[PDB]
C-alpha cells in the first residue's frame, strides 16, 4: 500500500537504476554490463540479479521484495528494459518485454510447510518435477503448467509425497524436464475455484506457485554447503593407508563378517565415471549389484542399511512392483484430460540409488522392460502418440533367494536362480552367500549378536582391525568423492589385461566385453575412493582380484580349484 | 535450386556406387556386398501399372540370417536413420514409400528384416532345416543372406582393434574417411533421386536376362533332383522380377532413362552370391 505512492515508486525505480548501472564487484568488474552484454550476444529475454548483492547494498529493496513482489517486479522489468533500451537502441526488434529474475533467496521452505501466512509472498522450494503440459498460448504468451512432488529422500517414511502446481511463462517455459530436481523462487498465490468450493462444501482456494526463478537441483549446491572444516577432515582422511580399510570396516557394523559383500557395495555405491565416446555410443559408469543369499544371512538388513545412507534412495519390493509402477506411465489429467507422464522408480532413482527386493519374483514380462534401463541408462516412453526420452542413471542393487531356499554348490549359478542369462549379463557384480556350519564362527556371530543387542537397549540408550568411521563424516566423504573426483587411465598395461583376458575366453569356453568395461569402471571407483586425480595400477590390481572373486564364486565346485590353482597369482 | 546442380554432379561421376556404398555404415567392418544391398534398396525400383488394373511391386525385400554378434540391429538403425521415411520394429501404413525394419521376425513398404537360427547358431553339416520359415513367406523376398561367424585368429585382432581406434578417435574428429556424403546431404540426395525419374531395361538385358533365368532354373532344378530333397528357397518368375528390379534401381542410380548390360551383369552377381549361396 506504501510502495502504491508514486513518489517512492518513482525515486525507486530511479534508485534500482542506479543500482544497476553502479554497482561494482570485488574485483571492480560492473557485472551487470557483462550479464546484459551476454543476454545481447544469445539474444535472451530475462535477466538474473543476485538477491544477495541487492541485500548488501539497498536494504529496503531486499525488505520490499517478498512483501509486495508482483508490483516491484513489474517497475524492476521496466526499468530493465529501458536500461538495455538506452544502451542498446536495437535490442527492441528482437524484443519487446525483458523480466527480472531473483535468485538464491535466503529463506528456503518446503511444500509442507506451505501456510496462509505465505500467501502472495516470494518464497524457495525444492523439489522433483513430476508431470509437465505443453507449450500454450495466451492472448495476453508461452505457458508451462507443472507439478512438482517433495523429494523422496526427505520425505520421512509412512507418509505420502505431496503435490503442487507450479507455472512458468515465457523463458520458463520448458527449462524444466519430468524428474528432475529443481529449486525455485516464485510467488504463492491463490487461485479461485469453484469446483473445489463445491466439493468441499465451503470457500476453498487452490494455491499455485507462480515460479520467478527456476535452478536444476544438481550436486552443486550440496557442493557449496559443504563446510571447509568438512572438506579439511576428508583432506586429512584422504592422505591415511588405511583410509579403504576403514571405509570398509564402517559400512555395516552391526553385521558381523561378509567382507565380500560390503566391499561389492562400497565400491558399487561410490560410482564409476560415466562416458560418452564419440557421442556414438555411450559407456555406462554404473555397477549393478545382484546379492543371490541362502535365508539367514542379513540381506534385507544390508539393503536397509543402504537405504539410509543414500543421500538419495528408493526402496521397492518384488510383489508390489509392477512394469508400470517402476516406470513412468501415461495418464489422462482428471482435469485437463490432456496425456500426462508420471515417473516411476527408476525414473525418481536417476542420479540416485534403486533397491529391489526378491527380484527372483519379477514377472519375465515386468524383467523385459528392466534391460532397456540397465543397458542404456534411459527410458524412450511410446504411448498414446507421445514419444517421450528419460534419463535413468541409477545405482541398482537387486536381491534374491535361490529356486528351493537352498543354494547348490554342484550346479551352475545360472540353474540356481530363475532369471535369464541377459539379466546376470546385465550385472557387473554378483555374490552368492551360503550357510555352513562352524562352531567358531557361530561362536563369533553369538557374540557379536548379543553384544549389539545389549548396546541397542533404549534403557541403555573387526576383521580389519581398523576403526569405523562416523556415519555423517562417511556421507560427507561420499558426496565430495562423488563431486570432485574424476580420474583418468593414463598408466594401464595393455598386455596383462589382454592376457587375461584371453585366459578368462579360454577358461569360459572350457566351461565378454562388458566385463572388461565393469572392470574398468571397478578401477575408477576404487581410484575415487582414495581421491586421486590419476589411477595406480593397484586399483587394477584390486579391481582384478575381486571380480574373479566374483567370477569363481559362481561356478561349479569341480572347476573352482581348478580355477583358483590357475589364477593362484592374482588372488594372492 | 542450387541444390540440384550439386545432385547432378554427384551423380554424373563414374564412381557414384563406391562413394555411395562407403557411405552406407562406414563404422561397420566388412560387408561390402551387404552395404551396396541396403544402398539400392534405399533406392529401390519403380512401379509400373497395367490397364488391366494390375500393379506390380516397385520395392524390394532382403532377409538376414546369422549368429547373434553379426551387428544387424546397427545397420537396420543405420537404414531408419538415412531413409527419409523410416520404422521400425521388434517382430506399415504409418510408412508409404519407407522403409520398414524388422527384428526377431521368428501399403507401399520396403520390408528389411533379420532373424536367428532355429538353434541360436548356424550348423553348416546339417545344411538345411536351420530355417523355421515356410517357403511361401520366403518366396516374397527378393534376396536372403546368410552370415557366420568365420572364426580368425588374425580377424578378431583387425576386428578388436577396428572397434578400439573407432571408440577413442570419435570425440577427437568425426571427418568422412574418403570422400563420404554426409548423412543429410545422402539424405536429400536419395529423395531427389527417388522423385525425379525411373529407368527401364533394354532388350538386350532382358534377353541375356532370361537366358540367365533359365539356366539358373535348370540348375536350381539338377540341385533339388540329385539332393533328393526339397530347396526351402524356391526359384520363380518372382526371383526375375527381383533382379529386373535390382537392375532398374542400378540403373536409376546413375539417373539414366535406359538400364546398361552393366546393371543387370552386377545385379546377377547380387542375386547369385545371396539366393545361391544362401539355398
Ligand atoms: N550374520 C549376521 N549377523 C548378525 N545378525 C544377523 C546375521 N544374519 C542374520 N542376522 C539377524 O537375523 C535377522 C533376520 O535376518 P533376515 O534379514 O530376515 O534374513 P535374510 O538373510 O534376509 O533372508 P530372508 O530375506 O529374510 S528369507 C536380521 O535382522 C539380523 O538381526
Ligand atoms: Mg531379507
Amino acid at each position: 500500500e506504501w510502495v502504491s505512492m508514486a513518489g517512492p515508486r518513482l525515486e525507486i525505480h530511479h534508485r534500482f537504476k542506479n543500482f544497476l548501472r553502479t554497482h561494482v564487484d570485488s574485483h571492480g568488474h560492473n557485472v551487470f554490463k557483462e550479464r546484459i552484454s551476454d543476454m545481447c550476444k544469445e539474444n535472451r529475454e530475462s535477466l538474473v540479479v543476485n538477491y544477495e548483492d541487492l541485500a548488501a547494498r539497498e536494504h529496503v529493496l531486499a525488505y520490499f521484495l517478498p512483501e509486495a513482489p508482483a508490483e516491484l517486479l513489474q517497475i524492476f522489468d521496466e526499468a530493465a528494459l529501458e536500461v538495455v533500451l538506452a544502451m542498446y537502441p536495437k535490442y527492441d526488434r528482437i524484443t519487446n518485454h525483458i523480466h527480472v529474475r531473483i535468485s538464491h533467496l535466503p529463506l528456503v521452505e518446503e511444500l509442507r510447510s506451505l501456510r496462509q501466512l505465505h500467501l502472495n509472498q516470494l518464497i524457495r522450494t525444492s523439489g522433483v518435477v513430476t508431470s509437465c503440459t505443453g507449450v500454450l498460448p495466451q492472448l495476453s504468451q508461452n505457458y508451462q503448467r507443472i507439478r512438482i512432488q517433495e523429494s523422496p529422500g526427505k520425505v520421512a517414511a509412512g507418509r505420502l509425497p505431496r503435490s503442487k502446481d507450479a507455472i512458468l511463462l515465457a523463458d520458463l517455459v520448458d527449462s524444466c524436464k519430468p524428474g528432475d530436481e529443481i529449486e525455485l523462487t516464485g510467488i504463492y498465490h491463490n487461485n479461485y475455484d469453484g469446483s473445489l468450493n463445491t466439493a468441499n462444501g465451503f470457500p476453498v482456494f487452490a494455491t499455485v506457485i507462480l515460479a520467478n526463478h527456476v535452478a536444476k537441483k544438481d550436486n552443486k549446491v550440496a557442493v557449496g554447503e559443504l563446510t571447509d572444516e568438512d572438506v579439511k577432515m576428508i583432506t586429512s582422511l584422504s592422505k591415511d593407508q588405511q583410509i579403504g580399510e576403514k571405509i570398509f570396516a564402517s559400512i555395516a557394523p552391526s553385521i558381523y563378517g561378509h567382507e565380500d559383500i560390503k566391499r561389492g557395495l562400497a565400491l558399487a555405491l561410490f560410482g564409476g565415471e560415466p562416458k560418452n565416446p564419440g557421442g556414438k555410443h555411450k559407456v555406462r559408469g554404473d555397477i549393478n549389484v545382484l546379492l543371490c543369499g541362502d535365508p539367514g544371512t542379513a540381506k534385507s538388513q544390508f539393503l536397509k542399511y543402504i537405504e539410509k545412507v543414500s543421500s538419495r534412495a528408493i526402496f521397492t519390493t518384488g510383489q508390489g512392483a509392477s512394469a508400470v509402477g517402476l516406470t513412468a506411465y501415461v495418464q489422462r489429467h482428471p482435469v485437463s484430460r490432456e496425456w500426462t507422464l508420471e515417473a516411476g522408480a527408476l525414473v525418481l532413482a536417476d542420479r540416485g540409488v534403486c533397491l529391489i527386493d526378491e527380484f527372483d519374483k519379477m514377472n519375465d514380462q515386468d524383467r523385459t522392460s528392466i534391460h532397456e534401463a540397465m543397458e542404456q541408462q534411459s527410458i524412450s516412453i511410446s504411448k498414446a502418440g507421445i514419444v517421450t526420452s528419460l534419463q535413468a542413471r541409477c545405482t541398482v542393487i537387486a536381491a534374491a533367494n535361490p529356486i528351493g531356499g537352498r543354494y547348490d554348490p554342484s550346479l551352475t549359478f545360472s540353474e540356481n536362480v530363475d532369471l535369464t542369462e541377459p539379466i546376470i549379463s546385465r550385472f557387473d557384480i554378483l555374490c552368492v552367500v551360503r550357510d555352513t556350519v562352524d562352531p567358531v564362527q557361530d561362536e563369533m556371530l553369538a557374540r557379536f549378536v548379543v553384544g549389539s543387542h545389549v548396546r541397542h537397549h533404549p534403557s541403555n540408550k573387526n576383521t580389519y582391525g581398523v576403526e569405523p568411521l562416523p556415519q555423517e563424516v562417511l556421507k560427507k566423504y561420499i558426496i565430495y568423492a562423488k563431486e570432485r573426483v574424476h580420474p583418468k587411465l593414463n598408466q594401464m598395461d595393455q598386455d596383462k589385461v589382454a592376457k587375461m583376458y584371453s585366459d578368462l575366453r579360454k577358461e569360459s569356453m572350457a566351461t565378454t566385453v562388458r566385463h572388461i568395461e565393469s572392470m574398468i569402471r571397478m578401477a575408477e571407483a576404487h581410484a575415487r575412493i582414495h581421491l586421486r586425480d590419476y589411477v595406480i595400477e593397484d586399483d587394477v590390481n584390486m579391481a582384478i582380484r575381486v571380480m574373479l572373486e566374483s567370477f569363481i564364486d559362481t561356478q561349479k565346485f569341480s572347476v573352482m580349484r581348478s580355477m583358483r590353482k590357475t589364477f593362484a597369482r592374482y588372488l594372492s | 535450386p542450387q541444390e540440384e546442380e550439386e545432385f547432378r554432379r554427384l551423380a554424373a561421376l563414374p564412381n557414384v556406387y563406391e562413394v555411395i556404398s562407403k557411405s552406407i555404415a562406414p563404422s561397420i567392418f566388412g560387408g561390402t556386398d551387404m552395404k551396396k544391398a541396403i544402398a539400392c534398396l534405399l533406392f529401390g525400383g519403380s512401379r509400373k501399372r497395367l490397364p488391366d488394373g494390375l500393379t506390380r511391386r516397385g520395392d524390394i525385400n532382403l532377409l538376414m540370417l546369422g549368429d547373434p554378434g553379426t551387428a544387424k540391429s546397427q545397420l537396420l538403425k543405420f537404414v531408419e536413420k538415412c531413409s527419409p521415411i523410416g520404422v521400425y520394429t521388434s517382430g506399415m501404413v504409418l510408412a508409404d514409400g519407407g522403409v520398414v525394419c524388422i527384428d526377431e521376425f521368428d501399403s507401399r513398404c520396403s520390408v528389411l528384416a533379420a532373424a536367428n537360427s532355429v538353434f541360436g547358431r548356424w550348423d553348416e553339416t546339417k545344411g538345411e532345416d536351420n530355417i523355421d520359415f515356410m517357403p511361401t513367406i520366403l518366396s516374397r523376398f527378393d534376396m536372403i543372406f546368410i552370415v557366420k561367424d568365420e572364426h580368425n585368429e588374425e580377424r578378431d585382432v583387425m576386428l578388436a582393434k577396428h572397434v578400439i581406434t573407432l571408440h577413442v578417435s570419435a570425440l577427437t574428429q568425426t571427418q568422412a574417411v574418403e570422400g563420404e556424403i554426409d548423412l543429410a546431404k545422402l539424405k536429400k540426395f536419395i529423395a531427389y533421386c527417388r522423385v525425379k525419374c525411373g529407368p527401364r531395361l533394354s532388350a538386350e538385358a532382358a534377353e541375356k536376362l532370361k537366358n540367365r533365368y533359365i539356366i539358373m532354373r535348370s540348375g536350381a532344378r539338377q540341385h533339388e533332383r540329385d539332393s533328393d530333397r526339397r530347396s526351402s528357397i524356391p526359384i520363380t518368375v518372382r526371383q526375375l522380377e527381383a533382379i529386373v528390379r535390382i537392375a532398374e534401381a542400378l540403373s536409376k542410380m546413375k539417373l539414366q532413362p535406359f538400364a546398361t548390360e552393366a546393371d543387370v551383369e552386377e545385379a546377377l552377381r547380387l542375386f547369385q552370391v545371396s539366393t545361391l549361396d544362401a539355398a
